[PDB]
């Protein structure tokens, strides 16, 4: 039960013999120590006697109150659910430690004295923003990039899995990572691969839903966001499409662009607060890297800037090989004709043509996908 | 040789820990109680002694007294108001008007005065705790450090050299420059060195939903500032809390301006904060209102510019001292290669140049590793660079 | 028929709303107009049934 942290001898050596046999000595002494209590203590039982005595102190109508201050000599001002508030005292089975301003407590029904504290069932927004399971397959699903993969493992994964290199180097990891390029080139996809890979708690928020309809609710949402991200452990915060805070204007926003601006001010703090930040990693992505404020883009707030180019054809054929792997491909087709059909197709375009061609197969109930499926498929996808 | 013999005799005593730690009583993991072996002295006495003689004593708020007689006027949260009385255990001195007092439920009379309401979201931005940034780490801007530091701490550490000379030291100071120049990092050294209440304020936190709601946070802030002996108030990114009054037609951005005006009135006009020192920090100072720019509020106007050469070399000595390097490199060449750069950028060159040594297999970085850092961070990331339209502060 | 004039003198019964149960045969119940209460159960009611 969290008895001792020194576990380092690791082998059949004798620090373990003397030390594990030392707590073993004090557990023979502990067992025969407590053995005299059940041997020669018939006065009270104390396993439930004094427990039932506490349960006879506290009444059955256990009211739930709220903390707003603390005075140390076991009395404080607590608020009832009505709003009228008291100056009750605090019991001695209330282990004054989980008492913060705003905490849910248990009061008496009669004199409303502080009986116990209450575990919080938590805000649903944490479960809203928390990614639970692994999204999809690994980095082998990606293909073609092979350089920025080393960059992202370099900035995120290798600091996590090997915290030896940076200490023999005498260095800290690079802080901020941003992603940019043309749309549909794998920016979200690589983040799915990282969410597959890591063991840190992973958070994802769309940049569009940063904006609000009430005044200051944006920056309050940012503050409680980084509260949530900090209060866990070594985590990863992902933000997609942060240009959308600057591009579009919506009529739900009661403030103008001079509320969006203040939201960017509070975020601009929360990347680079004077406070000790902690073990929080930030991964950002957009396709309009030129629109936003470069004060958010400076090194110190974002260190590594990673461009995603359009696929060259050699890489394209690899992507065809990926998205046509487990499908019953008829031999009629030639992928090299399908490569140069569009000069600047994205990685999403290939998967769109493959899936839509499979839909053309399931129109005719067949099992293999033929050439004219691709011939009308590129007409369906590309041209409209 | 005793492979299982240390295994099972290890394991039955590691289990036999728990097999009598259930006989202790640590179990029945709670919903908010406490361990059984603790409060065991409020077991028969305070169970009948902090409960059965001890009351509830509901807390209230005073409206006013009246002359010649006690005959106080009470006020409570939702219910009505009464004519109330002292106890014998209190003097009629400290029952001043506008005060919270503890009041029994039956006779409705006053037992103890209370501290006033603080609105603990203001209490959240009391720092309680200090960072670790040393003035050693703020190299390159020594005269800015000195000209700041004589305003910040010298009256607080020595309130006699100003009295015996017969001057009142200045009370307000703002800090401004391009981003990443060491402004916030410079404030962390002040919060490191000082001792009084360091109450930070980030300006975007004051944007509230209701009308005039932020102004009450300003008022409570300066009230609990007045409660202390000496206090330091820190401000950050005050462009959000106000640029200037410009209004026309449909009244826009008014709610910010009322908060900024309340900040003006709390800074000057009718009884000065006294022993309260403020400290602002912005990116662009051009937008700020001139009545806020008036001295008596913003007496010191410390510039943060780019380091000339030697401040840069000193910053290389700061961010480069604690990493395994080739011994016979020079930093002066690198500071020749960085004309216009921040300490953040210099730090990123250092922390990147270590990663170049981490690329293949080495342990100590080289001069050409530094050269691989310079063209990347300066000249490959030179497309954005964030600095030039902030040099003109627009 | 005679018993009811005695039995109807009894006070009423409150309606509540279980949020979720916890340890040792207790639940967390919040009445619409009032606040949340930690109460126990009666012996004829099962926790999984709650
Ligand atoms: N290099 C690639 N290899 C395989 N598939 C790819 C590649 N690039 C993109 N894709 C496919 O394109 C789809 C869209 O990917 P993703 O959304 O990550 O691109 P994006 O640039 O993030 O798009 P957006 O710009 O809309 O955010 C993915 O499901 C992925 O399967
Ligand atoms: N003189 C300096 N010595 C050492 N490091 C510096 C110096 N100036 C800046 N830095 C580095 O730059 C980073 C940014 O510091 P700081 O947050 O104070 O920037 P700033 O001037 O407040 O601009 P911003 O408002 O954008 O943060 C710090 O992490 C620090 O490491
Ligand atoms: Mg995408
Ligand atoms: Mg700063």
């Amino acid at each position: 039960a969290s008895k001792l942290p020194l576990v380092t001898p690791h082998t059949q050596c004798r620090l373990k013999l003397l030390k594990l046999e030392r707590i073993k000595d004090y557990l023979l002494m502990e067992e025969e120590f407590i053995r005299n209590q059940e041997q020669m203590k018939p006065l009270e039982e104390k396993q439930e006697e004094e427990r039932s005595k506490v349960d006879d102190l506290r009444g059955t109508p256990m009211s739930v109150g709220t903390l707003e201050e603390i005075i140390d000599d076991n009395h404080a001002i607590v608020s009832t659910s009505v709003g009228s508030e008291h100056y009750v005292s605090i019991l001695s089975f209330v282990d004054k430690d989980l008492l913060e301003p705003g905490c849910s407590v248990l009061l008496n029904h009669k004199v409303h004295a502080v009986i116990g504290v209450l575990m919080d069932d938590t805000d649903p927004l944490v479960t809203v923003m928390k990614v639970e399971k692994a999204p999809q397959e690994t980095y082998a699903d990606i293909g073609g990039l092979d350089n920025q993969i080393q960059e992202i493992k370099e900035s995120v994964e290798l600091p996590l899995t090997h915290p030896e290199y940076y200490e023999e180097m005498g260095i800290k990891p690079p802080k901020g990572v941003i992603l940019y390029g043309p749309p549909g080139t794998g920016k979200t996809l690589l983040a799915k691969a990282v969410a597959n890979q890591t063991s840190a708690t992973f958070l994802r928020v769309v940049g569009s839903e940063l904006i609000q309809k009430y005044l200051g609710d944006g920056p309050k949402l940012v503050r409680e966001l980084f509260r949530v991200a900090e209060e866990h452990a070594p985590s990863i915060v992902f933000i997609d499409e942060i240009d959308a805070i600057g591009t579009k204007r919506y009529d739900s926003n009661s403030g103008g662009e001079r509320e969006i601006q203040r939201t960017m001010l509070e975020l601009l703090n929360q990347l680079d607060g004077f406070d000790s930040r902690g073990d929080v990693k930030v991964i950002m992505a957009t396709n309009r890297i030129e629109t936003l404020d470069p004060a958010l883009i400076r090194p110190g707030r974002i260190d590594r800037k990673i461009e995603f180019p359009l696929p060259d054809e050699k890489t394209k054929k690899r992507i065809f090989q990926i998205h046509t792997s487990r499908m019953t491909l008829a031999d009629d087709v030639t992928l090299d004709d399908l490569i140069m059909a569009k000069d600047d197709l994205s990685g999403a375009d290939i998967k769109a043509i493959c899936t839509e061609a499979g839909l053309m197969a399931l129109r005719e109930r067949r099992m293999k996908v033929t050439n004219e499926d691709f011939k009308k498929s590129k007409e369906n996808v590309l041209y409209k | 040789t005793y492979s299982r013999q240390i295994k099972q005799v290890e394991d039955d005593i590691q289990q036999l820990l728990k097999k009598i730690n259930e006989l202790t009583g640590i179990k029945e993991s709670d919903t908010g109680l406490a361990p059984p072996a603790l409060w065991d002295l409020a077991a028969d006495k305070q169970t009948l002694q902090s409960e059965q003689p001890l009351q509830v004593a509901r807390c209230t708020k005073i409206i006013n007294a009246d002359s010649e007689d006690p005959k106080y006027i009470i006020n409570v949260k939702q219910f009505a108001k009464f004519v109330v009385d002292l106890s014998d255990q209190v003097a009629p001195t400290d029952i001043e008007e506008g005060m919270r007092v503890g009041v029994d439920r039956n006779k409705y009379q006053i037992h103890i005065p209370l501290p006033p309401k603080i609105d603990p979201t203001v209490t959240m931005m009391q720092v309680e705790e200090k960072p670790d940034v040393t003035y050693s780490d703020v190299g390159g801007c020594k005269e800015q450090i000195e000209k700041l530091r004589e305003v910040v701490e010298t009256p607080l550490l020595h309130p006699e050299r100003f009295v015996n000379l017969g001057i009142e030291p200045p009370k307000g100071v703002l800090l401004f420059g391009p981003p990443g120049t060491g402004k916030t990092l410079c404030a962390r050294a002040v919060a490191n060195r000082t001792d009084a209440c360091f109450i930070r304020v980030i300006g975007s936190e004051l944007v509230q939903k209701y009308v005039g709601e932020g102004a009450r946070m300003v008022r409570e802030l300066f009230e609990m500032a007045r409660t202390k002996k000496a206090c330091l108030i820190f401000f950050d990114e005050i462009d959000a809390i106000g640029g200037a009054r410009f209004d026309d037609g449909a009244g826009g951005d008014n709610e910010v301006q009322r908060t900024m005006l309340e900040l003006i009135n709390q800074l000057d006009g009718f009884d000065p904060r006294g022993n309260i020192k403020v400290l602002m920090a912005t990116n662009r100072p051009d937008t700020l209102d001139p009545a806020l720019m008036r001295p008596g509020r913003l007496d010191r106007k410390i510039e943060f510019s780019l380091p000339d050469l030697e401040g840069r070399t000193h910053i290389f000595k700061i961010h480069a001292r604690s990493m395994s390097v080739e011994r016979d490199i020079r930093f002066e060449l690198l500071a020749r290669l960085c004309p216009n750069s921040t300490g953040a950028e210099i730090r990123s060159v250092c922390t990147e140049a270590g990663m170049f040594a981490i690329r293949a297999r080495r342990k100590i970085a080289t001069e050409k590793d530094f050269l691989e850092a310079v063209n990347k961070v300066i000249k490959s990331y030179a497309k954005f660079s964030a600095t030039p339209r902030y040099m003109t502060y627009n | 028929l005679r018993e009811e004039l005695q039995l109807l003198q009894e006070q009423g019964s409150y309606v509540g709303e279980v949020v979720r149960a916890m340890d040792k045969k207790k639940v967390l119940v919040k009445v619409h107009p009032e606040g949340k209460f930690v109460v126990d159960v009666d012996k004829n009611i099962d926790i999984n049934d709650v």
